[PDB]
């Protein structure tokens, strides 16, 4: 369970890095 | 300060608490002077000659009156306090030789010996050669020694303005 | 960190230092402008190239390096 | 032969050198903004020959070779800026 928690790392890091920069070159591009 | 109640208070602890202000002002730690001359209770700060003295000499350091710090040697309400004074003493020199440098265009040695508090010629001349003067070829220490744009930093803060306004 | 085309234009060269004059090329100001539709069409080329999103000041402090 | 900063002549040095009085340097400087070798005024008040041109004069080898220097210096200096300017603005520099 809580190495489930550890899961819940993955997952942090999941929202973290693969989201924000996606959102944040979305946008750019939705300008362009 | 610690073992407030408990304890009846010494009556050597005023003039100890002001000898160690003297200490604090002697080696120009003026943030901690007042941090712990902020610990003496009010009355004893106004009233206590022991109190009074140091915070007084603090007082007209910063005004610059230096008469009445050098007049402190003769005050000394407990003769302690000489060690501690002496150092002040040749350290207000040192300032006091500052303000000449930047004031007076021009100054003499008759009463140049009294606005630095000195007592001979030979010590005069000693402290002259100090640092350096010209010695007066008129009598005079004539130390009167009194563009380039900022154009590097004001183009930082431009484009600072520019990046500000542009990562909109 | 230049245009791709040189314009000169022939020109006699009478020295003033007395030897024979010769014909030189002079250079021109040159440089690179477009029909409408020319531009229309390399727009087009350059849609996705050619960055837009940049801003005036942007743009200018581009030019000024 | 004096630089572009301290390019001020007084009557005294060009009469000293050309062997004339400063009664006639003034002719005679005015003779030479007139036939165009030279750009300037004339600060007569205070006898002072302001100068910002002269007409361009051959240059030997170590002149040259000096010229060079000075041009490695701004060289440097436009260098310098560049850089300056390109690492302030890297974000929105494009």
């Amino acid at each position: 369970d809580l190495y489930s928690r550890y899961k819940k790392l993955q997952q942090e890091l999941e929202f973290l890095e693969v989201q924000e920069e996606y959102i944040k070159d979305e946008q750019k591009n939705l300008k362009k | 300060f610690d073992y407030k109640e408990q304890l009846p208070e010494s009556a050597y602890m005023h003039q100890l608490l002001g000898l160690n202000l003297l200490f604090l002002l002697s080696q120009n730690r003026v943030a901690e002077f007042h941090t712990e001359l902020e610990r003496l209770p009010a009355k004893d700060i106004q009233t206590n000659v022991y109190i009074k003295h140091p915070v007084s000499l603090e007082q007209y350091l910063m005004e610059g009156s230096y008469n009445k710090v050098f007049l402190a040697k003769g005050n000394i309400p407990a003769e302690s306090y000489t060690f501690f004074i002496d150092i002040l003493l040749d350290t207000i020199r040192d300032e006091i030789a500052g303000c000449i440098e930047k004031a007076y265009e021009k100054i003499l040695f008759t009463e140049a010996t009294r606005i630095l508090f000195f007592n001979t010629p030979k010590k005069m001349t000693d402290y002259a050669k100090k640092r350096g003067w010209v010695l007066g070829p008129n009598n005079y220490y004539s130390f009167a020694s009194q563009t380039t744009i900022p154009s590097t930093e004001l183009a930082k803060q431009v484009i600072e303005y520019a990046r500000q306004l542009e990562m909109i | 960190l230049g245009l791709p085309t040189e314009a000169y234009i022939s020109v006699e060269e009478v020295h003033d230092d007395g030897t024979p004059t010769s014909k030189t090329f002079e250079h021109v100001t040159s440089e690179i402008g477009a029909e409408e539709a020319e531009e229309v069409g390399v727009e087009h080329l350059l849609r996705d190239i050619k960055d837009t999103t940049v801003g005036t000041l942007s743009q200018r402090i581009t030019n000024q390096v | 032969t004096r630089p572009a900063n301290h390019r001020q002549l007084t009557f005294e040095e060009i009469a000293k050198s050309a062997k004339i009085t400063v009664n006639e340097v003034e002719l005679l400087v005015m003779k030479a903004l007139s036939v165009g070798l030279v750009k300037g005024s004339i600060d007569e008040v205070d006898k002072r020959v302001h100068m910002t041109w002269v007409q361009p004069r051959v240059l030997d080898l170590q002149q040259i070779k000096g010229m060079k220097d000075r041009l490695e210096f701004w060289c440097t200096d436009v260098k310098s800026m560049e850089m300056l300017v390109e690492h302030q603005a890297h974000d929105i520099l494009t």
